[PDB]
RNA sequence: GAAUUGCCCAUCCCUUCCGCGGGUUUUACCCAAGGGGGGGCGGUAUUCGCUUGUAUCCUUCUCUGCGGGAUUCCUUGUUUUGCGCAAGGUGAGAUUUUGGGCAACAGCAGGUCUGUGAUGCUCCUCAAUGUUCUGGGCGACACGCGCACUACAAUGUCAGUGAGAACAAGAAAAACGACUCUUGUCGGACCUACUUGAUCAAAAGAGUGGGAAAACCCCGGAAUCACGUAGACCCACUUGGGACCGAGUAUUGCAAUUAUUGGUCGCGCAACGAGGAAUGUCUCGUAGGCGCAGCUCAUCAAACUGUGCCGAUUACGUCC
């Protein structure tokens, strides 16, 4: 039993591969969690899975391939799709009843679930240097 | 009674620290060269130079500074490189700085053009 | 280094894309298939 | 591949080799240890260890990311500029190592210049690292 | 389970918090997330700064004056460290001193230039909640960049040192002095 | 081996009268023909100064151009070839290809 | 105590041992904010004592670690 | 199939449901045994972005063209009916959807005759000043003089010298009538890969290999960042910063006269410690911080243009 799907948050894409378990501990790329070198970005991805039952309802191998920004970014993508990953298994293999009560209480707990954060980036622009503070004036 | 003690190496008083090689700086000479700290008895580091004569054997490291061509340790680190006047002349400390220097001071700063007279 | 649509090699020679229109200035020398729209 | 990012790629898969490949040599130590390894020094090369923080590193790099040498491998070199001339820093490499460095390999846990694995020996030697440090662990 | 409805930081706890003033209780909120670690939209209306507790904000504006200045993952390991240092002097769990210290250092009224004539009136002018709040907030934060500016030998601790002396009104603490100073003409002059 | 057709035009709508329509021609009628969608669009942009002197706010432009490279395939035509890239003749720079 | 030290000595290491468990909170800044050494391997002066139990680590981690009164 | 099958300091042991007997006077708490149920470490085992091997299948992740998607509903508020306003909601997204680009009329004695084969007249028209693959020089000079713009710092909120980890996006590129090839003609001035460049440096030499680019070796990587590896320095104008200054060498070129400069290694103990008056500009993925490419082109970017990364505080008001 399968399901994949994607984070996306700023140029980082994730993906994620969900594949039957009914154990096994989340992980990411070649390095898994407990290993993360961040400290501070180990302890983001953490709360994706820790809440909303920390090994009673994230017992799927989830694994992902994340690239496509620095390593903040994608740590964000990687907690968006995980939790993606969980809500679809529960759609399909079980009932509406089992996924509304999951989502719900994401959707509280202040990420949103649902929002891809998409807000991206400035053009630059004229005769100027990135938004306006010019070169620097000129006396008027 | 030390050790935070200063040193005659020149015939001039310069502290001790707590670091050899950061301190033998002052002396005439600077950190890339003092990776011969390694081979003038004494490559280790976070240790007083009141040590002198003693932990650093002294005597040694001033052969180093004076000659390195004695020892087997890579003459790239060399402050002059064959003088427009004679060969090679293994560092520059003290009174030796001088000497080199007065050859080209008069020929360098003649010199006209864009640069040239900057460099005058 | 030098242009061929002038011979002044002064007033700034474009070489970019293998092409020279700054010699010419391609605003009044279009027709060229660019546009601006943004 | 196996080797590096599953025990802790980063501070618990270093010691451990580097420990046993002093006690017993493997690695090379060739003349050249005292000349600058990364860009614009103002010190020696370091403090202690000058060539011995890097070998096995430089095995591991090569090893998962198959056949990265001699100017992609660099790619996980360093250099920063950290002291310059008053102009915006950027990257460099120093080429010292790259030599010396796709020589290894043909000893000890790689083979080749095309397959980079044996046994993959520094892998399973790597398994006590887990189980007991040598340095005081904190995870441990 | 054991972390879907329990909170921490990793190891406190936000029951025993206890919002300090009743002046303050909108404006002050409490955290259930393990890291004041920012990643969404913080403002958009007048009112949605609010909606997040005193921790988050003061961690973001922590510092400032970029160089290289590593930001917020920065920023959170020296919260953990003041936090493990705050716990062990008050004897108490850290996070509720700096629900303390951001109300009693704050000042609570002002007096500002409003006239005219050529010439400045001066009359007594209530702090509104927020305000209280992010005054507060500002000058702790600014004390400890101007105390490891070429001085003392410490890293984390001068941010504990503050948020305590502030919890306790003593005013060795740089936003003390400044709700002392503030009120002697603004409850002087009307 | 197989043939593939890539069609590199300035603009959309020439290499629209193409794809699309002259394919048909080709589409099972003599040889197979398997679909993927068009590579991606290349800009090439470039910036003019607008001013001709030294004395404006310094202003600038920004010109682009879309490079259109349409990419669909075949299952070895040989010598059939010959009809599909003789086919358009509608619009300049309609360049085909034949492996 | 006094303002400025490399030094090894007799009287830095027998004061060392009775000023340590003094303080409720043990860092390598404290104790040169005594003076006594500089705060370089003053670090140092505080591991190895701890390693043999005259401190309480409190941090799994090293160097912005803190310490407590055993 | 390599490889792992972690028992050398922890993942054969648990969870759920249930029944009985103990340690408890009672409560809290806890111990033992069995039944049912679920797999966990091995029935879920990894990852290789090439083992490019050997089998099978697909379009979630990608890509481009052409279409969907709200100023509607609701609060029954505000709205005298209207024009509308505010909050909340559905929702990817709340109003000029969002960011840019174009833009009326009247003009200025604005700038440009060194952009033009766009030009009036009248100057230069042959010891021409025009013009020159002509040579060399200037525009760049230095009483330490003022101003405009830029960049580096005075460090503990990369913090200064050391190491290692994970990880980014537009965009640039190629073709000489020069050789060879034939009845009508192919490869050399672009990059990057790989290996020698360490039985002994950097700078730098050369051979093999592919590309007209979604092919270029994974099309994309090393800075901001992360790090307690128990690194080093440690409250100093230093081990913080560079600017002057001398010696050597290689690279580029039609020609170098620090042109070279990604390099060695001197001087640093030369400045400067957040800097009087004054003054600049931005309300959100912005400011600030950081790096890369393009641009110009014998050669050099503190400049300019574009993409990306880390990413706030305050205000969301008034008109002084």
């Amino acid at each position: 039993k399968q399901v994949q799907t994607f984070g996306k948050k700023k140029t980082a894409i994730a993906v994620a591969t969900v594949t039957k378990a009914a154990q096994c501990n989340i992980r990411v790329n070649g390095v898994p969690v407990s290993q993360i070198l961040p400290e501070t970005l180990r302890a983001k991805i953490m709360e994706a899975v820790n809440v909303v039952g920390s090994r009673h309802f994230a017992r799927l191998r989830i694994d992902v391939t994340v690239r496509g920004a620095g390593q903040v970014a994608q740590a964000y993508a990687t907690r968006q799709a995980i939790a993606k990953g969980l809500v679809a298994y529960y759609q399909k293999y079980k009932n509406e009843v089992e996924k509304a009560a999951l989502k719900d209480k994401y959707l509280a707990y202040d990420k949103y679930l649902l929002i891809a954060d998409p807000r991206r980036c400035e053009p630059k622009k004229w005769g100027r240097h990135s938004a306006r503070t010019r070169f620097t004036k000129s006396y008027r | 009674e030390q050790f935070q003690h200063i040193v005659r190496l020149l015939n001039t008083n310069v502290e001790g620290k707590r670091k050899v090689p950061f301190a033998l700086r002052m002396v005439k000479g600077v950190g890339i060269r003092f990776a011969y700290m390694v081979c003038k008895k004494a490559g280790i580091d976070v240790e007083r130079r009141a040590g002198t004569l003693t932990a650093e054997e002294l005597e040694r490291i001033s052969e180093v500074i004076a000659d390195p061509a004695k020892f087997k340790i890579p003459d790239w680190f060399l402050n002059r490189q064959r003088d427009p006047k004679t060969g090679k002349t293994e560092h520059l400390t003290s009174a030796m700085v001088d000497t080199r220097l007065r050859e080209d001071l008069e020929r360098l700063r003649k010199n006209r053009v864009h640069r040239g007279v900057r460099h005058a | 280094r030098h242009c061929v649509i002038c011979s002044n090699q002064k007033a700034v020679i474009r070489k970019y894309e293998l092409n020279v229109c700054r010699q010419c200035f391609r605003e009044n020398a279009a027709n060229i298939g660019f546009s601006k729209l943004r | 591949i196996r080797r590096i990012g599953k025990k802790k790629g980063a501070t618990m898969k270093d010691v451990h080799p580097w420990r046993w490949v002093k006690l017993c040599s493997q690695h090379f130590k060739q003349e050249g240890k005292l000349m600058v390894p990364n860009c614009t020094e103002i010190v020696k090369s370091s403090h202690g260890r000058e060539r011995a923080p890097q070998n096995p590193d430089w095995y591991y790099i090569r090893c998962a990311a198959i056949l990265r040498a001699v100017y992609m491998r660099p790619g996980v070199g360093y250099g920063g500029l950290s002291k310059r001339f008053s102009n915006k820093k950027n990257r460099g490499s120093r080429p010292e190592i790259t030599v010396r460095a796709s020589k290894g390999l043909l000893h000890w846990g790689c083979k080749s210049l095309t397959k980079l694995g044996l046994i993959e020996k520094c892998e399973s030697s790597g398994h006590r690292i887990t189980k007991n440090g040598r340095k005081l662990a904190d995870a441990i | 389970m054991s972390a879907k409805a329990p909170k921490l930081f990793n190891k406190w706890s936000y029951e025993n918090l206890q919002t300090t003033e009743i002046a303050l209780s909108d404006h002050i909120s409490k955290t259930a997330t393990y890291v004041p670690h920012s990643a969404g939209r913080w403002q958009k209306k007048r009112f949605r700064k609010a909606r997040i507790p005193i921790v988050e904000r003061l961690t973001n504006g922590l510092m400032f004056k970029g160089r290289g200045n590593g930001k917020k993952l920065q920023a959170v390991r020296l919260v953990k460290h003041t936090l493990e240092i705050i716990h062990l002097l008050t004897d108490q769990n850290p996070l509720q001193v700096v629900i303390d210290a951001v109300s009693k250092g704050a000042p609570r009224e002002d007096s500002t230039r409003v006239g005219s004539g050529g010439v400045v009136r001066r009359q007594a002018v209530d702090v509104s909640p927020m305000r209280r709040v992010n005054e507060a907030i500002y000058l702790m934060c600014k004390g400890a960049r101007e105390a490891a500016f070429r001085n003392l030998k410490t890293l984390p601790e001068c941010l504990a040192d503050e948020i305590v002396n502030a919890s306790k009104g003593s005013s060795n603490s740089y936003a003390i002095k400044k709700k002392d100073e503030v009120e002697r003409v603004a409850k002087a002059n009307r | 081996q197989r043939v593939l057709v890539k069609m590199t035009s300035r603009n959309a709508k020439a290499v629209e009268n193409v794809m699309t329509e002259l394919l048909l021609h080709a589409r099972n009628e003599k040889v197979v023909l398997r679909g993927p969608v068009r590579l991606p669009t290349r800009t090439l942009k470039v910036t003019t100064r607008k001013t001709p002197c030294g004395n404006g706010t310094n202003t600038w432009d920004t010109y682009e151009l879309k490079i259109y490279k349409r990419l669909v395939e075949l299952r070895a035509p040989t010598e059939l070839v010959k009809k599909i890239t003789s086919f358009p003749i509608d619009a300049g720079v309609d360049v085909a290809i034949t492996i | 105590a006094l303002q400025n030290a490399v030094v090894f000595d007799k009287e830095t290491m027998d004061k060392l041992l009775s000023e340590v468990p003094k303080y409720k909170v043990i860092t390598p800044s404290i104790i040169s904010d005594r003076l006594k050494i500089s705060v370089a391997l003053a670090a140092k002066g505080l591991q190895h004592l701890c390693r043999q139990k005259l401190i309480k680590l409190v941090s799994c981690s090293s160097k912005f670690r803190l310490y407590s009164r055993v």
